[PDB]
């Protein structure tokens, strides 16, 4: 029974290493497991000349280490059935491995090696250069993203956040064994990292292995100092990339967010739960509960749309993104901005109750497996400081009510200048002004 | 056809007002007095009316200031009618003509021309005839004579009564003894139309297949004839009582019978 | 107590849409509901309903009716739409009350 | 590619406040609007009269 | 745009699609003539109306 | 305070199965597994299964297309269908308290659908699209033709309704299909997050129309064909396989392992599979990028096995051949006793990691509880896995080189080789 | 911080906004006229009957 | 229609002619005379009557 199953979930253990780094884990009766290093690094922490290092690095983090080059490293990992994966976004890089709880320790070693003693054989770089260079030309055709990026690039413009996590085309072309080093150098440091694990592992056993390979001690106090980032200025504006030869069109609209810390992020989510999401394959179709959805069917408004609450350390982007035919863009937008409004004005207790029960399931969902748990933990700590339990989250959610939503949405949505990203055959979206006004009264 | 209807009603209202002013122009006894009797009703409204009137007259009684402004008004309104008429026909062309049977015509529609353009012109002649016939052989058959006597504010005509087309209303106005009430009754006597739509209960549209409603309908029509007649008569028994009744039944039908007999009708079809 | 039936049958002949060869449900005014039901009608039943009307109109335009032998009869009138209808009204009535919740 | 595109410099046109790419526009927001919205509001009373 | 000249003319397209190609039931009776009559009626009053007003 | 419960699994007279398992997760996940699919479809009713897959949200004798969606959404619930040529599963996820509530619909959806003529037609066009997004991945383009050019029946049928039959499926076809295949003996009411007792009470007092084994699936015959879709693409997907083993079969694990030994799926983001011989061998022959793996299918009464490539139009040829040889070299003692040992774990792992996701774990519990009515414990599938000899493998690799092969490709094949040229 | 405070209690909702214009205009009129009339009269000191009235007024 | 100024046979004329109307982005002040001319009429007519009434 719910109310109870939430407590039985084993508390997550956290103990920091006297050298800055931290360790956390959730032990379960599972044979398999997952562990990884969640570095608080990103494209935000980059700059004009280096833009793209954290990615170029992410690329060379597996082509060997000094201790054991490409062949052996790869061989060593495949041969034990482990899965070494990882990513790297604007404010969070992460390298993690999936394997039998048996390899628990031996694993850490690997992780540890990669971050610290990464090979960086200059012969492999000139090879990884042409690679990224392709990943761009290929990622350069995923409008859903091309959009979000452009969205960021204007939402923040003239700030670190307005940068692609893949970096410029130039940077990729000229980055050097040098700078690549520098990034890892300056960025991959103990305090700014979290060793996370969940599966059939005892905090003890784990914590130790870390104490064994994560031994690098800090002398001064500066090596203990977590660099605070210069905030990014939000700018109500728009960027329109027109190409009428594009089959469909993408549109992203957003407002400045509150940042990881702020509690309202929860509310904001409950909200997004109400406007939900949709793609032409949802089966509920005209009967769906999200008013925006339904209409999108009753009028063929779009192809897909989604509400998102991206949260960064000190900021965030709140909004929605839809894809649609060149001739329904308008109606669609209209309806969307509309719904948004209703949020601040006539949201009901039924809409919330539903949104809450949806959110609950959505949160629980993010923790389906080991990989998804360490991700959360790697994140929770790094971002929130502590680690929030489903029992906590849940309560924080049960506390929200209609009245509460209308107030928070009103706070971050009502009469605010927003950021707009239009890409494709967008001759119908037109005029910020109009789009602006759609930010009040409804 | 809600819109097409409401625009209609307005059109009527405008037409009514329009004549009303046009009548004053010849400034004959009836011209004058009809003005005074009617305009004087407005003074029954509380507070905000005793003024509305002296404003409307441009003075303290129907006089030149009025005549002149009425003429201007009579020049104007027709155009405003033409205008709305355009909107009327538009809301119509949004659905097309309703047909005597009350069932989808899509299964068989014909081009206005020459079918209805031809029908229309015949219809025209079949009317224009008596119109000319009366207007060429019996000019004043309709018009009261007191209007051949130059208006004189000092002397009042024996009987003050409008043109037939305002009679029915006149009769209802005069049925209620209380300027204010009678005014309301007059207003509502015509305003009521707007309600009609919201007072349809039959599962069918036209009365073609609804015998009951039909007679209630003809009872209503005749009910107007009576009101008309009652309006061309003075305020003495029996008239008065007959008067109040007729009006009483007029509203009763459009308000209670019609919608009720409609429902009841539906159940006999077993719907 | 055949009072009712006697009446219903009366009124039925009273309204006399049979004279046109119509079915009770043909004469139904096409409000949103009816509009829906009709769309659900199986090809045949719908195509039949159609002709009947197109026939009826042609009569009315002609100012004629069907010969007494062809009129429809109270008990032979097939309420082909009622069922489809009721359900629509049921389906809607559901939705409606659920959006209040 | 799209990674090669950046929103130009609007230095010349930005408002005195939202000019420093390190300052939360969200503080000066209410001001910036409250002004124009006053101009407007005023213009209405001007018309009204 | 179009072949004939009463569907591609922003004016004849209004003297046509409202009085000539206009879709009309095939069974409307005499009680539908009052429409045009009412119109024609207006067309006339206004005319005689002016003619009088001129004197 | 909870803990470690045990998996109960009952069977009633009608032959229905109930695989339980309370794992005290804050979220339950019930599901109806069934023996249905494009396998029991006749040329006269093709795709009728596909449609049935989307027909899930349609009205039932119990719930309305409306209450089904709104009712389920109302509790942050969810429901969906998953099927292969031979297996169909209707499952619904939700918070624990909202189980029985999410059940009403599940039960109804799979046992009492009304398949209203209109609702059906006002749905047909969806297949036109559902099948459009799908075929956005050529990966599914060759896979359809593969099975086609591999068989002559049942398993030879497409998983996505052919175009011609779009909109020509009937309400009756749906029904008959269901009345015929969705019958107790072929059905299993699995489900996590709940006490076996409940998931039981439901199943019995509630489930009807069953009692039987319904129609029999036409035994799957092998063809050995070769289909080619020339379509001018930079890439050329191509898969060449041979009759592999079948589910439950002994000769299964062999391939499953011969698969890993050959290399199927990566574990190093953006890397190479030094462990994977196929990949490796392929790299030594081709110049430009690509991807090749071990294709292994295990069906009720048959299976498929071979490789699957992807490669620049001009390198298609060399990339396919290279794949072949690297299959022969394995078919002839070119398999180290060590290779086996490693692949024996890469498999144990993969298996083990699949059962973390309730979507993967529920599945597992079900599959068996349907094609056996037994849940072969974890250490049993372990004793049964490594119990494979270097021989079982090499021989598994031969069965392939000698048996009749059937290819299937889709790209600018101007350089892609014909099945007979291998 | 008037502009802030204004944008909050006044120019925010389109309701209180309007409500302000109304009341606001009221004040504007009531006091725009005064100023205007005063100004006008001043520019015509002793020419208006408002001034030279005292010379014939007394019952 | 979703909103109510494109599906209303009237607002569809108060809109598609004065609000959603596609206008060049570079027309100058010599384009204002259009509306002025209009407004002008709206006024003359009004003052015109007001006088005619006396
Ligand atoms: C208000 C002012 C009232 C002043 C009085 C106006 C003048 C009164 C003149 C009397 C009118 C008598 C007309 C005789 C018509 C007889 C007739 O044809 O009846 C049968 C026939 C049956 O039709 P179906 O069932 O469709 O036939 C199927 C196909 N064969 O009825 C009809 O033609 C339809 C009825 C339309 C005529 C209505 C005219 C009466 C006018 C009064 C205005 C009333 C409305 C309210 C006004 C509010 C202000
Ligand atoms: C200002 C004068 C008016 C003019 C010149 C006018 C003209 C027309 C015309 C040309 C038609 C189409 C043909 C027909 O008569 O059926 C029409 C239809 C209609 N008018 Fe009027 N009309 C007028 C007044 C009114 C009034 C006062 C009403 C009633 C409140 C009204 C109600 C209707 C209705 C409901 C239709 C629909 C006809 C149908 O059932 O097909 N109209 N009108
Ligand atoms: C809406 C259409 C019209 C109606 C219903 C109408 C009606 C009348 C009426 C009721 C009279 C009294 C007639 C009498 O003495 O018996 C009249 C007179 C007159 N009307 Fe109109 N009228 C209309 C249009 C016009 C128009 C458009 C004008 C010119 C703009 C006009 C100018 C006059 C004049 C000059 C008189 C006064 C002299 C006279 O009585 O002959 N009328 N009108
Ligand atoms: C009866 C008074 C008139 C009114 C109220 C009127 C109104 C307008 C309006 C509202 C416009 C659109 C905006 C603009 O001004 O560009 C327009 C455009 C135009 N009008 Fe007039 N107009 C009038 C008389 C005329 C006259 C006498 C001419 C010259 C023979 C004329 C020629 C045009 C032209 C050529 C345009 C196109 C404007 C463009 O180039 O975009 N108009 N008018
Ligand atoms: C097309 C718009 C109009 C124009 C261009 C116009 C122009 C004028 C002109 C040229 C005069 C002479 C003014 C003077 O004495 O210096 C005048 C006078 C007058 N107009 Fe109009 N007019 C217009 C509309 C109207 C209308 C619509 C009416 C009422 C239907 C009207 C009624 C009068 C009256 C009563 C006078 C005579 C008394 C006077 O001069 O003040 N006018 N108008
Ligand atoms: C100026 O008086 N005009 C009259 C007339 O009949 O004009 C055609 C007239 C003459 C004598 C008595 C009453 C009137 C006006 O009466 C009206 C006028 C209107 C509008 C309505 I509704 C209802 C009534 C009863
Ligand atoms: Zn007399």
């Amino acid at each position: 029974t719910y109310a109870q199953t939430l407590q039985n979930i084993p508390e997550t253990n956290v103990t920091t290493l006297d050298n800055g780094l931290r360790v956390a884990s959730e032990e379960s009766s599972q044979p398999t497991c997952t562990v990884g290093v969640w570095i608080g690094a990103g494209s935000r922490y980059e700059n004009e000349k280096n833009n793209g290092a954290g990615y170029f690095v992410e690329h060379l983090a597996f082509k060997g280490t000094k201790k054991r080059p490409c062949a052996a490293f790869e061989k060593e990992v495949e041969s034990m059935g482990a899965h070494f994966n990882g990513y790297t976004s604007r404010e969070q890089t992460a390298f993690y491995i999936k394997a039998l709880s048996k390899d628990m320790p031996k694993v850490v070693e690997l992780l540890a090696d990669v971050v610290q003693n990464c090979a960086l054989e200059e012969s492999q770089i000139e090879k990884e250069r042409g690679v990224i260079l392709q990943e761009l030309k290929e990622m350069d055709n995923d409008m859903t993203n091309v959009t979000f990026d452009y969205l960021h690039a204007t939402a923040f413009q003239g700030t670190a956040l307005a940068r692609t996590v893949e970096g410029t085309t130039e940077n990729i072309k000229h980055l050097t064994r040098a700078d690549l080093a520098s990034y890892i150098d300056t960025h991959f440091k103990a305090p700014r990292m979290v060793l996370a694990a969940a599966g059939g592992i005892s905090h003890k056993e784990l914590v130790d292995a870390a104490r064994q390979h994560f031994s690098g001690v800090s002398f001064t106090y500066k090596e203990d100092a977590v660099p605070i980032l210069p905030r990014c200025r939000f700018t109500g504006s728009e960027i329109r990339a027109r190409d009428d030869a594009l089959p469909v069109a993408h549109v992203a609209l957003a407002v400045e967010g509150p940042g990881w810390a702020d509690p309202d992020n929860v509310v904001l989510h409950v909200a997004n739960a109400i406007i939900g999401r949709y793609d032409r394959t949802f089966g509920g179709g005209k009967h769906l509960s999200s008013r925006l959805a339904a209409l999108a069917v009753e009028h063929k408004l779009c192809h897909s749309f989604q509400t998102f609450n991206t949260s960064y350390s000190d900021t965030g982007l709140f909004g929605f993104h839809f894809v649609a035919d060149p001739l329904s863009i308008d109606d669609m937008m209209f309806c969307a901005q509309g719904e948004w409004m209703r949020l601040c004005t006539s949201t009901t207790e039924s809409e919330v109750k539903r949104a809450k029960n949806h959110l609950r399931s959505a949160m629980v969902a993010q923790l389906d497996g080991t990989t998804p748990v360490c991700e959360t933990i790697g994140s929770h700590l790094l971002n929130y400081g502590r680690r929030i339990s489903l029992e906590e989250w849940d309560s924080r959610i049960s506390a929200v009510d209609a009245r509460m939503v209308r107030d928070v949405c009103s706070k971050y949505i009502y009469d605010k200048c927003p950021a707009l990203a239009a890409v494709g055959p967008i001759e119908q979206l037109l005029d910020y002004n109009r789009i602006r006004s759609g930010m009040y009264w409804i | 056809y809600k819109e097409t209807w409401n625009t209609g009603v307005i059109l009527l209202l405008t037409l009514m007002a329009t004549a009303f002013v046009g009548y004053v122009l010849p400034w004959g006894q009836m011209s004058f007095w009809g003005a005074t009797v009617i305009t004087n009703l407005f003074s029954a409204i509380p507070y905000i009316g005793h003024t509305l009137v002296e404003w409307a007259w441009g003075g303290f009684s129907v006089d030149n200031p009025t005549l002149t402004r009425f003429f201007a008004l009579h020049f104007l309104l027709p155009f405003a009618i033409a205008g709305i008429t355009i909107i009327h026909l538009t809301f119509l062309h949004e659905s097309g003509s309703n047909n005597p049977l009350g069932i989808s015509s899509d299964s068989d529609k014909i081009p206005f021309h020459p079918y209805y353009s031809f029908k229309d012109i015949l219809g025209l002649t079949l009317m224009l005839t008596p119109f000319l016939t009366l207007a060429l052989f019996s000019p004043n058959l309709l018009g009261d004579p007191e209007n051949f006597t130059p208006a004189n504010p000092l002397v009042t005509p024996p009987h003050i009564k409008p043109e037939w087309y305002f009679l029915f209303a006149y009769a209802i106005l005069r049925s209620i003894p209380n300027k204010l009430g009678g005014v309301l009754a007059l207003a509502a006597s015509v305003l009521i139309l707007f309600l009609i739509p919201f007072l349809h209960k039959s599962k069918q549209r036209t009365m073609t297949f609804r015998p009951l409603s039909q007679t209630l309908f003809w009872l209503l029509v005749a009910n107007l004839l009576i009101l008309t007649w009652i309006g061309s008569q003075p305020v003495e028994h029996p008239f008065i009582i007959i008067g109040q009744m007729a009006s009483l039944s007029y509203f009763t039908i459009l308000l209670i019978l019609f919608p009720t007999i409609g429902t009841l009708e539906n159940k006999m079809l077993n719907y | 107590g055949r009072l009712m039936d006697r009446i219903r049958k009366w009124y039925y002949n009273a309204a006399g849409f049979n004279k046109y060869g119509l079915m009770r449900d043909d004469t139904l005014y096409e409000d949103d509901d009816v509009k829906e039901a009709l769309k659900r009608l199986p090809e045949d039943l719908y195509n039949e309903r159609m002709f009947r009307i197109k026939r009826a109109l042609d009569l009315s335009l002609k100012h004629r009716i069907l010969p007494k032998e062809q009129w429809v009869k109270y008990e032979e009138d097939k309420p082909y739409l009622e069922p489809y209808l009721k359900e629509v009204i049921r389906e809607r009535l559901e939705r409606e009350a659920w959006n209040k919740k | 590619v799209h990674n090669d595109v950046t929103v130009p410099d609007f230095s010349a046109y930005r408002r005195e406040d939202v000019m420093d790419a390190t300052t939360s526009s969200q503080t000066s927001s209410e001001d910036r609007k409250g002004f124009s919205y006053l101009v407007t509001a005023t213009a209405c009373v001007a018309t009204a009269y | 745009m179009a072949p004939n000249i009463r569907k591609s003319h922003p004016l004849l397209k209004m003297i046509n699609n409202s009085l000539i190609d206009l879709p009309a039931p095939s069974n409307i009776s005499a009680w539908w003539n009052f429409g045009s009559l009412l119109a024609v009626c207006l067309m006339t009053q206004i005319l005689t109306g002016l003619l009088l007003a001129m004197h | 305070c909870p803990g470690a419960e045990d998996l109960e699994i009952t069977k009633l007279p009608n032959g229905l199965i109930i695989a339980s398992l309370e794992n005290f997760s804050p979220a339950s996940r019930i599901g109806v597994f069934i023996k249905a699919g494009s396998r029991y479809e006749t040329t006269a009713n093709l795709g009728t299964a596909h449609l049935l897959r989307l027909a899930s949200p349609l009205t039932t004798k119990g719930a309305s297309s409306f209450r089904i969606t709104r009712g389920i959404e109302a509790v942050g619930g969810s429901l969906s269908v998953y099927s292969t040529r031979e297996k169909m599963t209707y499952c619904v996820e939700c918070l624990r308290d909202h189980v029985d509530t999410v059940m009403e619909y599940l039960l109804n959806v799979t046992t009492a659908p009304e398949f209203r003529p209109w609702e059906v037609t006002d749905l047909q066009p969806q297949l036109k699209v559902d099948k459009a997004v799908a075929f956005q991945s050529p990966q599914v383009g060759v896979l359809e033709n593969l099975h086609a050019a591999a068989y002559k029946t049942a398993l030879a049928n497409p998983l996505y309704c052919p175009d011609y039959r779009i909109g020509k499926i009937t309400s009756e076809q749906l029904h008959h299909f269901v009345q015929n295949n969705f019958t107790s003996a072929r059905m299993a009411l699995v489900g996590i997050g709940v006490k076996h007792s409940d998931l039981k009470q439901v199943a019995e007092q509630f489930l009807n129309i069953r009692s039987g084994a319904g129609t029999s699936s036409a035994k799957a015959t092998y063809w050995g064909g070769e289909i080619r879709e020339q379509n001018g693409h930079s890439l050329v997907h191509a898969a060449v396989v041979t009759e592999g083993a079948a589910v439950g079969s002994a000769e299964a694990n062999a391939f499953s392992v011969l698969q890993h030994v050959l290399g199927a799926g990566p574990l190093i983001k953006r890397g190479s599979s030094v462990t994977s011989k196929l990949y490796q061998g392929v790299a030594k022959a081709t110049t430009q990028p690509f991807d090749a793996s071990a294709f292994n299918v295990n069906y009720s009464d048959s299976g498929l096995f071979g490789f699957y490539t992807i490669s620049q139009a001009a390198h298609a040829g060399e990339v396919i051949r290279a794949a072949m040889n690297q299959l022969k070299a394995a078919a002839q003692g070119g398999v180290t006793e060590e290779d086996v040992t490693k692949a024996k774990n890469q498999l144990k792992a993969t298996y083990l990691m699949s059962v973390e996701t309730a979507q993967g774990l529920l599945n597992e519990i079900g599959s068996e509880a349907l094609l056996s009515g037994t849940h072969t414990a974890p250490s049993v599938v372990a004793q049964k896995i490594d119990s494979v000899t270097s021989a079982d493998v090499v021989n598994a690799a031969k069965k392939f080189v000698s048996g009749k092969k059937s290819m299937a490709a889709s790209g600018d094949l101007g350089s892609t080789p014909f099945l007979d040229e291998l | 911080a008037l502009l802030r405070q204004a944008y909050s209690a006044l120019f925010r909702r389109t309701s209180t906004f309007a409500l302000t214009v109304v009341l606001g205009a009221v004040l504007f009129e009531r006091a725009f006229d005064q100023g205007a009339d005063a100004i006008f009269e001043h520019l015509n000191e002793g020419k208006l009957w408002k001034h030279i009235k005292h010379k014939y007024e007394a019952s």
